[PDB]
């Protein structure tokens, strides 16, 4: 989805900042005062570790017109962040006729 | 009569939300970086207004004067004109440019030749060829309180802040720099100031199905946050120069057929609440440069045939308007009644009053009233006690003929007074307010100064 | 030791009360920028503007000479009014200020010992001076109607020794007329006494003609409704009667306004005639002296002269001037711009009609007794800030751009159409190079007839020269241009100009024609009708453009600064920023117009000055972060490398730096907002680098510097300018600051100086200096240093 390149100049995201340079004789700086920008998440997404009181059964659900359905379970994700940490995460998937 | 719309253009620039996403939003065509490069964004430069702007090298004075004189010479005489601005994000530009622009746009009609915008607007109040407001286009990131004060000083009356979707992946995948939820607080702060707010929508977008398109509109009209006073629907058309054509080139994009789109429009028009004005389902497009989509010149001309085959025809303002004088007075109307609706929208209670025929559902005049809340008001006028605001007065009831014994030679010249006193009644009794205010363009600051309203700041107010 | 101001360039405003004349002397004094410029048309020499009276702070609106007296009053946007008195035969000086009127002033008119001021607060003030003290005392300050009235124009008339009237118009449809009588210092019995009917829009022009036959005269009025009407006024014993006590049919519109002013004077006013037939709003109405004629100017630039009709009784326009079709700078259809002022006067019998243009260009017509007319030489100048200067390589015609996208091309007039030298040469604008939408910040000249420019777009452009201009210059400025025949034919008039034309699509529609002045270099004029003066204002806007040659990209923002190599082969350029990666320099070769791969990353802020050394070996780089560098070039591939650097030269930002000739051994000088001028000298005994010699400081920030081309008597020249507008001239040798002079405050551009440039082609035993400031001014000085 990314596209941030302009020829004859240095662009593309990761480090590039501005397109609206302006000056002031007293060393102005900052576009501050504009909250909630960049709908990309501020940091890597949260995990889904289960709480203690939860049970561990298998649930199956249908839809109104009965064409698709969903089933839930608990996966053991490997968590590449640490090659010794693996997380038990509650998640569901969708299947068809 | 003589309502006039004179569009103007601003100098080319770049909206800064590109800075933290890299490029323009995908569907935006043209722009300074594109091959045209002498044109503001979202306009290819091939429109007649673009031609008239280029030959003037993007100057407001010449564009306004030339368009006004051309319209006057064609055969219509003008005494009521509303300006509309276009292109990019006008508010991004530096301080002095906007001030000079506004002063020139007012001195073009006033005939004044001064500076110090306060004096310019003061002279424009007492001028012929009255101005009935301005329409400024701006983005959520630039609607902070300082900018709102600037717009209130300038003389603007209604904004148009696009959202284009309510899902959250679309905002990041279309390279538009704002989360969806912030637009709600933008609406909340804007409405309490008396600014009529209109939005945009585009039915088909990448990674969006017909279903999601249906219930996004349903949630927009049902949820007490997305209730606004207008709408514009832009069917997605693929121009070669856009970032949308690259997706089709790489095969990462496909469009709807004709049947699917006409069915979608038919369903959508059968849900509009009766206080929102559907502006243009049949919008204006650069025709030959589109590569994907369908014809859009007569979408509603077939959607109407669809509702006649399914029932529950449209109920918007536009289809039910009768106009100022003799638009559909070829037949004598029927029973005239007063209809009053109340709704909760953006942390406040609002009232819509109208004079309508209930047997055939036509519209003659309408009024909007808002009870100011306590968690959004910041103006020193509205932070001293309870108050209510008349966001819009609209009187097509200047009609000479009517049903149920119209005034003989008085011909509904006191018709608006009925609605004004009706509003004051519930302001004194139900709201329990201690001050009532009305917002209007500077040119019409006298049609309200006769009923007793007195001037404070940019507002026309009177106590109780 | 002295100087001589060679030229003064400025443009008029777009107001209506700006122009003013002094009939006994005919000195056109008009406001411009924040000052008041003076000019005189009646002279065998067409010099132009010679002095700009200063003192104001904001833009001037209303200027009025007191009729046949020794004073002059001005009003500015600074909410102030200033008095001026003749201190010389052709020079004035401020004598008094007015400290009332928190709001600005819109209307102004004056007669001896009276001042009328219309304050946009909504009030009208009348002042009368003292018998022996020139301080104009206050007599009255009243209001026509608070809350709903704002004045636009005022006028005055003297009924008798101590009795006067006053007319008021503005945001209404009626003309108000009040009266008052004199006293010791004040005025008593002053109130509105008549409200004349008439127009359906705002009053815009008033005019009281003198009293030929005592007590009866005429008033004219024009309004935004495009109609002009008249009103006759009579004193007692001549007032029209039979209105009272006589069986006559009184019409609705023929009402007579009678008023008993005092115990012995009653005045009757009636309506006379309706004059129409115009295309836009009236802007200026002016009377005459020997005729019942008026001059009418519209917003369509059209000029009309209205005269009485002895046959039909209803006045018919006599002469119609301005049939040329022109709207703005770019003309498509119709005309626009209008005329925002006017003056009308005859010297012996040549009538003269002068009006302000749409781009600060005066247009003046002389005429032979109402029959035939001819346009004479006018004035032109900049309407916004003047940023960048650039001389010709040979020491000739200079290019001075501005913020109002009006590139300039001035030139001296040395061939005076008699085949000989003009006894006193005068400077004029001879060509308008380029016009476009952007602002055209930077411009540089590479060869005799080529230049490279850049505005606020991210591209640079290089232009060409047409043919007609070459011959016109070699006729008037005269100096020989060798091998000019190689250039191909070009055009004159584009419908819309991004640049002129250099192709076969069009041609030149003017024939080779030596209309006059054929006694110097005959048949040099490339196809054109040879004038007797520099090109006309009608010609400047659409004929003298230079076609473009090449476009070149490379930057990521708008262009900031560029410089040309001494070999005329390489060029360097850079744009402004505050990031590290957008503060670099890019270079191009003139023979191919292409980018060279390597970059030059050293700075983190905006590049301020770009300057190659005296020889094509070193490049200087200066910025705002107080860091400067010198880069070395390899003659083989023209690439560069960083050699010398320094990081703590000053504390405040650096503005400008200039080089030194090859004779003295590669010295340079830096000037910084620390008000500091430091001189950097070279030394290599204990370390190969550049060392510091000395420095000086002033009381205000320095802005730009320039050093003369060569050395005079084992010493060189130096010029330094401030943001206050002053100019200092210096003589300097190694370690010795030999101050020459501080230039007069009576001649300086009042606003911040931007660029000072020393010329090289000395002639008449003197050199030339070009000054460009943000005071809407561009000036030329001469140095006959001994
Ligand atoms: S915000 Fe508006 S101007 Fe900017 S890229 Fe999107 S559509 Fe174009």
């Amino acid at each position: 989805v990314g596209w941030g390149k302009k020829e004859t100049q240095f662009r593309g995201k990761g480090a590039r900042a501005m397109e609206r340079e302006a000056l002031a004789s007293l060393k102005a700086s900052g576009l501050v005062g504009n909250q909630l920008r960049d709908p990309t998440m501020p940091y890597m997404v949260d995990t889904g570790d289960v709480t203690a009181l939860d049970s561990h059964e298998i649930t199956i659900s249908w839809r109104g017109d009965c064409d698709y359905f969903a089933v839930s379970s608990v996966e053991e994700v490997p968590d590449e962040d640490d090659e010794t940490k693996s997380i038990k995460r509650r998640a569901f998937r969708v299947f068809s006729r | 009569s003589g309502i006039a719309v004179v569009a103007v253009m601003c100098k080319p620039h770049r909206c800064p939300h590109i800075a933290y996403t890299g490029n323009i939003c995908v569907y935006c065509p043209g722009g300074p970086d594109s091959d045209f490069e002498y044109s503001t964004q979202s306009y290819t430069g091939y429109e007649p207004t673009s031609m008239r702007a280029i030959r003037a090298r993007y100057d407001p004075y010449e564009q306004a004067r030339g368009r006004v004189e051309q319209l006057k010479q064609l055969g219509h005489s003008i005494d009521k004109v509303e300006y509309v601005l276009m292109g990019g994000t006008f508010m991004s530009l530096p301080k002095e440019y906007r001030e000079d622009f506004i002063v020139k746009l007012h001195n073009a009609l006033s005939g004044f030749n001064g500076n110090d915008i306060d004096e310019a607007i003061l002279y424009s109040q007492q001028s012929l060829t009255k101005c009935v407001g301005i329409t400024i286009e701006t983005r959520p990131d630039y609607c902070t309180q300082t900018h709102l004060d600037d717009m209130l000083k300038y003389g603007c009356t209604r904004l148009e802040i696009g959202v284009q979707s309510l899902y959250e992946d679309v905002a990041r995948d279309t390279n538009r720099g704002h989360t969806v939820r912030s637009v709600c607080e933008t609406f909340a702060v804007s409405k309490d100031a008396g600014y009529k707010v209109v939005s945009h929508m585009m039915p088909d977008l990448p990674n969006v199905g017909m279903e999601r398109d249906i219930e996004q509109f349903k949630e927009y009209f049902e949820n007490p946050d997305f209730r606004t006073d207008g709408l514009k629907i832009y069917p997605t058309l693929v121009i070669r120069g856009t970032g949308l054509y690259e997706l089709w080139k790489t095969g990462r994009y496909k469009s709807y057929s004709a049947n699917a789109l006409v069915d979608l429009v038919a369903r959508i028009l059968a849900l509009v609440p009766p206080w929102t004005r559907i502006y243009r389902v049949q919008r204006d497009i650069p025709m030959p440069l589109v590569t994907s989509g369908v014809d859009n010149g007569n979408l509603r001309e077939l959607a109407l045939a669809r509702m006649k085959d399914l029932g529950t025809t449209c109920r918007d303002v536009r289809t039910r308007e009768v106009g100022i004088q003799e638009v559909h007075h070829k037949v004598q109307p029927d029973q005239v009644e007063l209809i009053r609706r109340d709704y909760y929208a953006n942390g406040g209670w609002e009232t819509f009053l109208s004079y309508e025929d209930p047997k055939k559902d036509i519209l003659i005049g309408l009024l909007r009233l808002r009870k100011a809340s306590k968690k959004y008001t910041y103006r020193k006028e509205f932070t001293s006690q309870r108050t209510s605001i008349v966001r819009e007065l609209h009187v097509y009831g200047s009609v000479v003929p009517l049903h149920s014994r119209d005034p003989r030679k008085f011909q509904h010249q006191g018709f608006g007074t009925l609605l004004m006193e009706e509003a004051e009644r519930i302001a004194k009794e139900e709201h329990g307010s201690e001050k009532i205010s009305v917002i209007s363009g500077v040119g019409v600051r006298n049609y309200y100064g006769k009923l007793g309203y007195e001037l404070d700041g940019p507002y026309m107010s009177k106590r109780i | 030791e002295c100087i001589t101001p060679e030229a003064i360039f400025i443009g008029a405003n777009k107001q209506t009360q700006v122009s003013d004349i002094h009939k006994v002397k005919k000195i056109v004094a008009f406001g411009a920028g924040k000052t008041i410029a003076l000019w005189d048309p009646i002279e065998p020499n067409n010099k132009g503007v010679y002095a700009t009276l200063k003192g104001h702070e904001a833009e001037v609106t209303c200027v009025r000479f007191v009729p046949d007296s020794d004073f002059m009053v001005s009003a500015s946007e600074d909410h102030h009014v200033k008095i001026w008195k003749f201190t010389d035969y052709s020079h004035l000086q401020c004598i008094q200020t007015i400290q009332h009127y928190s709001k600005t002033i819109v209307a102004l008119s004056a007669l001896p010992s009276l001042i009328s001021v219309g304050c946009a607060d909504g009030t009208i003030s009348i002042w009368r001076q003292n018998i022996q003290n020139d301080e104009f005392g206050l007599a009255h300050e009243f209001t026509i109607k608070k809350g709903f009235f704002y004045p636009l124009c005022l006028s005055l008339s003297k009924v008798e020794e101590k009795k006067y009237l006053l007319a008021i118009g503005g945001t209404n449809v009626n003309v108000f007329i009040a009266s008052f009588i004199l006293s010791d210092s004040g005025i008593e019995k002053c109130r509105v006494v008549a409200e004349l009917e008439g127009h359906e829009d705002w009053v815009k022009s008033l005019a009281f003609r003198h009293q030929e036959t005592p007590g009866d005269y005429l008033l004219c009025s024009g309004s935004q409704d495009r109609y002009i009407r008249l009103w006759r006024i009579r004193i007692n014993d001549l007032i029209d009667d039979s209105e009272e006590d006589s069986k006559k049919l009184t019409l609705l519109s023929n009402k007579q306004y009678k008023f008993q002013i005092d115990d012995e004077l009653r005045v009757g006013i009636n309506f006379e005639a309706l004059i129409m037939g115009h295309d836009d709003w009236i802007s200026s109405l002016q009377w005459h002296e020997s005729r019942l004629q008026l001059l009418a100017a519209t917003a369509d630039t059209s000029l009309m002269v209205w005269e009485p009709d002895e046959t039909s009784g209803i006045w018919v326009c006599s002469l119609r001037l301005g049939e040329m079709s022109s709207k703005g700078a770019s003309t498509a259809t119709g005309s626009s711009g209008g005329f925002w002022s006017c003056l009308w006067f005859t010297h012996e019998r040549m009538d003269f009609f002068l009006t302000n243009g749409k781009t600060g260009s005066w247009r003046m017509w002389a005429t032979k007794d109402n029959i035939i007319c001819d346009q004479r030489l006018g004035i032109s100048g900049a309407t916004k800030d003047v940023t960048d200067i650039a001389w010709s390589p040979s020491g000739e015609y200079l290019l001075a751009t501005s913020l109002d996208q009006t590139t300039r091309l001035f030139a001296p007039w040395i061939y005076d159409a008699s085949g000989r030298k003009r006894e006193i040469a005068t400077w004029h604008e001879f060509s308008r190079p380029q016009i476009h939408g952007y602002d055209m910040i930077c411009v540089e000249t590479v060869t005799d007839t080529r230049f490279v420019s850049g505005g606020d777009e991210k591209i640079l452009r290089s232009f060409d020269l047409p043919k007609g201009v070459a011959g016109m210059l070699q006729k008037f400025v005269g100096i020989q241009f060798e091998e000019k025949s190689e250039m191909p034919d070009s055009a004159t008039v584009p419908v819309l100009g991004l640049s002129n034309k250099a192709g076969e699509d069009d041609a030149n529609e003017d024939d080779e024609e030596e209309e006059g002045g054929n006694k110097e270099t005959p048949d040099i004029t490339d196809p054109l009708s040879l004038l007797e003066c520099p090109p006309m204002e009608d010609q400047l806007q659409r004929h003298l453009l230079w076609p473009e040659v090449e476009k070149l990209y490379g930057h990521g923002f708008e262009i900031t600064c560029l410089d040309i190599s001494p070999d005329q082969k390489l060029i360097a350029s850079a744009c402004r920023s505050n990031n590290v990666q957008n503060a670099v320099i890019r270079i191009f070769s003139t023979e191919n117009w292409l980018e060279i791969k390597p970059a030059l990353p050293f700075h983190s802020l905006t590049i301020t000055r770009l300057k190659f050394s005296k020889d094509g070996k070193f490049l200087l780089s200066v910025c705002r972060d107080r860091k400067w560098a010198l880069w070395e070039r390899n003659m083989e591939d023209n690439t560069f490398e960083l050699r010398f650097k320094n990081e703590k030269p000053h504390t405040r930002i650096i503005w400008d730096a200039d080089w030194a000739p090859l004779e003295f051994g590669n010295v340079f000088v830096t000037a910084s907002r620390d008000k500091t001028v430091k001189v950097w000298r070279h030394q290599k005994e204990p370390a190969d680098d550049y060392v510091l010699e000395a420095s000086i400081k002033h009381t205000k920030a320095v802005t730009a510097i320039s050093i003369h081309d060569s050395m005079i008597r084992e010493k060189i020249l130096i010029s330094v300018g401030l943001e206050n507008g002053e100019i200092y001239l210096y003589s300097y040798t190694l370690g010795k600051f030999e101050l020459i002079t501080q230039l007069n405050e009576d001649i300086t551009p009042a606003d911040k100086i931007t660029r000072l440039r020393w010329s090289h082609l000395k002639r008449n035993g003197k050199l030339f200096l070009g000054v460009g400031s943000s005071d809407l001014s561009t000036r030329i000085y001469s140095l006959a240093y001994e």
